[PDB]
């Protein structure tokens, strides 16, 4: 009860709750600044980037598989084909994906999904008419004005650019500018914010590496001293201490011209001194390091949601049981991230592109039933196993059981059963030149 | 308020001084007067700097021949503003400068002290080298000298301060460099 | 909330929220010039060059598999054959692939791929006429113009040599010249820049080596000067010190004829001092440095994106599972980057490549439908297993439950099923002449 | 502004002498005139250089004659350019020279006080070889002598400046090779 | 972003980036007579 109730000798709780947002939104701009910095100079949060995009995104990117109705026999291929085979042709290089013309679909992905950690978010707009139609660009987030606020007389809110409607509903954005000309409302439909939702009640998302930003810093401001330290112990060699006698007037007018140059290459060389003589003892962090620094590690892993071998290799002390594990929990993370950011984004753009590629008749189909190809599902792609034998042994007992059906083993390495199906087609083909299988 | 005590720090005599403070009068500014009054820390009668100046940024300034036989030494910096209707002074500045003896004249100046010290140190060894004594006693007359060992150390202290001055002071090094 | 918000007493994380675009350009100008010098001089990084040359290149190179339509009857193989034969055939050592001539495709591809590590991305540029045609010559980073900058009254901004468009859109490039006549405005049909995304809004590429730039200089000249120190501390030997009452007058004349050679060659050689003496105890580091190395080594690791053991050969401490995770992970990296590089140059080059070779008749087949040679895949090598009876059978046991294709299982390694196919027929006629299985 | 404060630190008597300094004058360069002034720290009369130069870079000389009978011993150098409307100096530089016997003539120099500690040392260690006595005591005089272990620590003390002025100071090295 | 930029304390990564190619062949001439002296004399690079 009267645990954490304020802050006499171990606390810091605030005085009062308040709203997550205002805190929220200074907070976001203050760290949108930030990690933008660190990402950039430090460490390990250049892997957590790396890490996200490349676990969330795709070699093969996020494809798309629609199905016409019900898959028994209402279900037909025919418009499927149509459809997966228009995105992906200018998915493809081509001038149409973006108003830019060094990228592609597969590029916007994953870059948005860059923008997303780092920014806690990002948004995309589209463009119909310069151009086919419904080229998506994306824009940078320290566009939006946070500035503008204070409600109209006959209208909501309007504060961190968010235009609220009376119904207090998301119609309008209110971006910067390009920038000469500022302020552009822009409707809600050109502009998608995709928000990885933590705590719901907020109008943003906050950078995912907040926990561990203050953390890297110090971190890497000591790795930077100790090797520096490090280097002069070595350098400094011996220190030829005196008691205290001598030493008088050495003189000024020698000194500026040169350090003295002495030999010592030769060998053997026993040397006698004058006086007396000292090694200098490096304390630079030793091996206390090692230990040090993965506690403090541990806790930024945690704190951003990865595990921590593959958040920074360290690689060491573990079996194969401890690696499989953390496989597991990030397993999960990654796949909760994968839904949302295609919640958003594909299933906005899909939906949107496809009455302008129908009017084009980019793709042949028509117009008045878009329901029947309405439905579209967006497939990720999973991670493989250590041990094939026994995945593939219980597979085969699963298969044994009418447990697991067939096309569930293939969404899990997300290649799907019709891809597998003209493929043992091709490979029946194959065999009428050759042989098929004992 | 605001206030620019920026003397540099080591002014030379009979040379011109300025400062042209930025800041320190801005309070009271109609009426009150501009001072930046120097007073010799050991003697003297503290003279005293007026305006001379352009309207937007003041330029303080002190002319040469008036330098010409200000003490050597250690000398202060304070700043007034002064309105007699207000029958009040305000004082916003602090600092320390030391004139340099006037390098264009004069008889003789030596070192600062540590150089005396260090050569009379030199010089009270040469006698103890020869002659030596711990007790000239004649008749009625004892003198017992300083101990070698303790004169030994004066040197080094002093030794060092002459060099820190100088700046040759940081630690000699040696660089193998096979 | 407030956990970044300023630089109290650990921080540093700017005052306000920057554009990452000038902040990077300035940045990666001055990191070509950097990177230039690290890998020329340091150590890792060559190393990281030489990883990222490898593992992303080929052996194989990356190879050319075009399918006409449909690969079930409505694909045929004579059009993918001329192609593909056309196409490798130039890539041989020949005088078109470059206007030099110590070069071939191969070559061109590995190269573009190591200029786009160091330098962050990299371009090439096509010429036709002199000469076949289309041929490819790779440009130096630092020719391009990072001055030009300001609109024209009817125009885009030319910052970064990029020449923007009224729709801000790329049409010219602005590199310095050839050096002598500086400024060419060249059209982006000629020069094609591959540029690895990472954050959305930039014009460039950083060299991904940043993140432990700074971290390797420092770490090379600390392995300089400790293996100095080292050596002085075998070679003083003995110090022979004495108390505070002799040495004197030691005469200077004698000083600088010699420096004496006294004989300690016999075994026995008890020896008599007239004071006393020292031995001198090394403190060059001495087994700090394995541990120490290695903390701040992992760091550097993480931020290059690469397993530490691959990165630096410690090779130590590791059970096999933790090999097999390493490599898990950078498997993952690299086929990123593998997308990319061929997203961009292949593409483009095989494209362009088309017409003129068809013009040209160096390749036969009709010009008008040229959609349907149009497509083009490019094939990637994979990397091999350490278990192979593991894998054999749970791919046995995956071909028996039409879970995996055939064709797949090739893929991964990269060769493809035709390929496969075509060397079963050899296999075949070979049996003709002796026997075939059991 | 630039200031070329280059005297060659060691300057011999006699001998002409030169810096040729680089921008030391350049403020003030129309009505103001250029200095270097030479002055002896304890005593003397302080010397002035002028210009007698190319137009384009300024040389400044000395004859051999005029310098003469400077004194030998340690000399100061500042730089001041001074314009009479102005009623102003301005000093720009600082150093220190030393000033070597003449080479040339006279009657006798010895060594820096070095040499002469350290022969009176061995003088007086020769006398006391012999004689031995802590006390001379004689009807009312007593002289009582300084204990020989302090000699002793004088003598190396001093032993090591000579050496490490002549230059042959580093520690000496023997080297084993077999 | 600022993290290679200069040489304060911790750098030397020259001052302006260079063509490799001018330090490319002083350093291949200079090189070539090094390479020649160390395979001969040292070890590990004659294990190379």
């Amino acid at each position: 009860y009267r645990a954490a109730k304020s802050d006499r000798i171990a606390g810091g709780f605030g005085v009062f709750p308040t709203t997550p947002r205002d805190e929220l939104r200074r907070e976001i701009r203050g760290l949108v600044g930030h990690s933008r910095h660190a990402a950039q100079n430090f460490d390990y949060a250049r892997a957590y980037e790396m890490l996200t995009r490349r676990h969330v995104i795709g070699f093969n990117g996020i494809r798309l598989q629609m199905d016409v109705r019900d898959p028994g026999g209402k279900k037909d291929v025919a418009a499927g084909a149509q459809i997966e085979s228009a995105w992906a042709r200018w998915g493809k290089m081509k001038n149409s994906p973006t108003p830019c013309g060094r990228l592609s679909w597969w590029g916007v992905e994953c870059q948005v999904a860059t923008g997303i950690a780092r920014e806690g978010g990002s948004f995309v707009r589209i463009h119909q008419g310069t151009n086919f139609g419904f080229q998506v660009e994306p824009i940078p987030f320290d566009l939006l004005d946070l500035d503008l606020t204070g409600p109209t007389p006959g209208g909501g809110f309007v504060e961190s650019g968010v235009e609220f409607d009376a119904t207090d509903r998301v119609v309008a954005y209110h971006m910067w500018s390009a920038a000469a000309r500022r302020r552009l409302r822009i409707p809600a439909a050109q502009m998608l914010y995709v928000l990885v939702p933590e705590e719901i009640g907020q109008a943003l998302g906050v950078p995912r590496s907040a926990t561990a930003l203050r953390l890297m810093n110090l971190s890497e401001k000591f790795q930077e001293s100790a090797l520096t330290a490090a280097n002069y112990g070595a350098s400094n060699m011996v220190f030829f201490e005196r008691a205290a006698d001598n030493g008088v007037v050495t003189g000024p007018e020698d000194d500026a011209q040169i350090p003295i140059d002495q030999i010592e290459a030769g060998t053997l060389t026993e040397l006698p001194p004058g006086v007396k003589a000292v090694s200098h003892n490096p304390a630079y962090p030793d091996a206390a390091v090692g230990p040090f620094l993965r506690q403090m590690g541990t806790s930024q892993a945690a704190g951003l949601g990865v595990s921590y071998e593959t958040l920074t290799a360290d690689l060491s002390g573990a079996n194969f049981s401890s690696l499989r594990a953390g496989k597991g929990e990030e397993r999960e993370e990654w796949r909760m991230l994968q839904r949302a950011v295609f919640e958003g984004l594909h299933d906005r753009v899909f939906s949107r592109w496809l009455p302008l590629a129908m009017l084009s008749g980019e793709v042949r189909l028509p117009l008045a039933k878009l329901d029947k190809f309405d439905a579209a599902t967006w497939r990720p792609r999973g991670w493989p196993s250590v041990n094939p034998k026994d995945d593939a042994t219980a597979h085969e007992k699963d298969l044994k059981n009418g447990v697991r059906t067939r096309t569930e083993i293939c969404a899990e390495r997300g290649r799907d059963f019709a891809d597998v199906v003209a493929e043992a087609a091709a490979e029946r083909q194959m065999m009428r030149d050759a042989g098929l299988d004992p | 308020m605001t206030v620019s005590i920026h003397p540099p720090a080591t002014l030379v005599a009979g040379d011109s001084w300025a400062w042209e403070a930025g800041a320190v009068f801005e309070d009271h500014p109609d009426p009150w007067a501009a001072s930046y009054v120097l007073r010799p820390e050991a003697g003297g009668d503290p003279v005293t700097v007026s305006g001379g100046l352009e309207v937007l940024a003041p330029v303080f300034r002190l002319p040469a021949s008036v330098t010409a036989d200000l003490p050597p030494g250690e000398w202060t910096w304070f700043a007034v503003a002064v309105d007699a209707t207000t029958d009040a002074r305000a004082v916003l500045a602090q600092g320390r400068v030391t004139v340099i003896p006037d390098p264009l004249a004069g008889t003789e100046d030596r070192r600062t002290p540590a150089r005396r010290i260090l050569a009379a140190i030199e010089a009270t060894l040469e006698g103890r080298a020869t002659k030596d004594a711990d007790t000239y006693s004649i008749e009625g007359r004892s003198i017992t000298r300083t101990p070698l060992p303790d004169l030994l150390r004066l040197r080094a202290v002093y030794a060092e301060q002459v060099a820190r001055e100088t700046g040759r002071s940081p630690y000699r090094q040696r660089r193998v460099s096979f």
